[PDB]
């Protein structure tokens, strides 16, 4: 119902790390870049600190039956905007990632900072409509540019650590999915990579249409 | 000659190719095996993204070389 107030069309975005880097900059944020993982468990020590992953996959209806957490931290700790329109997923995934950063290498810039400040206390669905109707964000998105029911749509989601938890931010959902607790001396990326491998098991061994990117400190 | 093309998920696609094949010809063979259109494919050898009009031999790709394939899919 909220989609009825969504204004303008959004283009699809190619899963290219150069493009996601330029989108971060176009939104006004500095200090970060995006690097592609060529193999899922390739060595990534030289990438660290990794601030989040962006994972693309062909969306399957069985995603609807995913069991999610009822942890209190999902409510208290995590910024999340739900999509109101389908084609915004690349920007929605990226902004869900960035608005959960607090790190000395990250500067969101005044546009995303004020956007976060405005939407931080709104319901996730309203946060999403606000994103969708932002002419600044939509402009940047489109400058770089389909029925779920038929399972031929490629979807972007985000993986990010917040406090002691690691979260999958999938903008089709009403809330983040808390995947598990990391550490105190653990590696948050292992929890995300595990979840990504679990999703890959939803398919046959002959599905190869995936892309994985890491958002890292600029180098 | 044989070359091996690996993927994110660990799959290996084996191809029969000539040293004088173009990158574009290689992408076409992968579409034959895997059904991915060449426009959604980027091929990587030694950390270099391989350009369509060049040949395997331009890149020093030899008998039994391994390349990687990463996807450029519109989401
Ligand atoms: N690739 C555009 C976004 C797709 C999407 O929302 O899939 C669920
Ligand atoms: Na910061």
């Amino acid at each position: 119902p909220l989609g009825s107030m969504a204004e303008g069309n959004w283009c699809l975005i190619e899963s290219d790390p150069g493009i996601f880097t330029e989108m971060i900059h176009g939104f006004g944020c500095t200090g970060l870049q995006v690097e592609e993982l060529v193999v899922l468990d390739e060595s990534i020590e030289h990438l660290k600190p990794i601030h989040g992953f962006i994972f693309l996959f062909r969306w399957l209806k069985k995603e609807m039956r995913k069991e999610v957490d009822d942890s209190p931290q999902t409510c208290t700790d995590v910024y999340f905007s739900q999509q109101v329109i389908q084609n915004a997923c690349a920007s929605q995934a990226l902004i869900n990632l960035l608005l959960n950063c607090d790190h000395p290498d990250v500067d969101l810039g005044p546009t995303l900072k004020e956007f976060k400040d405005f939407t931080y206390d709104l319901d996730s669905a309203s946060r999403g409509l606000c994103l969708t109707n932002s002419e600044k964000i939509r402009a940047v998105h489109n400058s770089f540019g389909q029925k779920l029911d038929e399972e031929d749509v490629f979807h972007f989601v985000t993986y990010v650590p917040v406090n002691d938890g690691v979260y999958e931010l999938d903008g089709l959902r009403a809330a983040p999915l808390r995947l598990g607790t990391v550490a105190s001396d653990g590696d948050w990326t292992e929890v995300a990579i595990k979840a990504i491998k679990e999703k890959i098991k939803n398919y046959g061994e002959s599905e190869v249409r995936f892309n994985l990117m890491a958002v890292i400190s600029d180098q | 000659m044989q070359i091996f093309v690996k993927t994110l998920t660990g799959k290996t696609i084996t191809l029969e190719v000539e040293p004088s094949d173009t990158i574009e010809n290689v992408k076409a063979k992968i579409q034959d095996k895997e059904g991915i259109p060449p426009d959604q494919q980027r091929l990587i050898f030694a950390g270099k993204q391989l350009e369509d009009g060049r040949t395997l031999s331009d890149y020093n790709i030899q008998k039994e070389s391994t390349l990687h394939l990463v996807l450029r899919l519109r989401g």
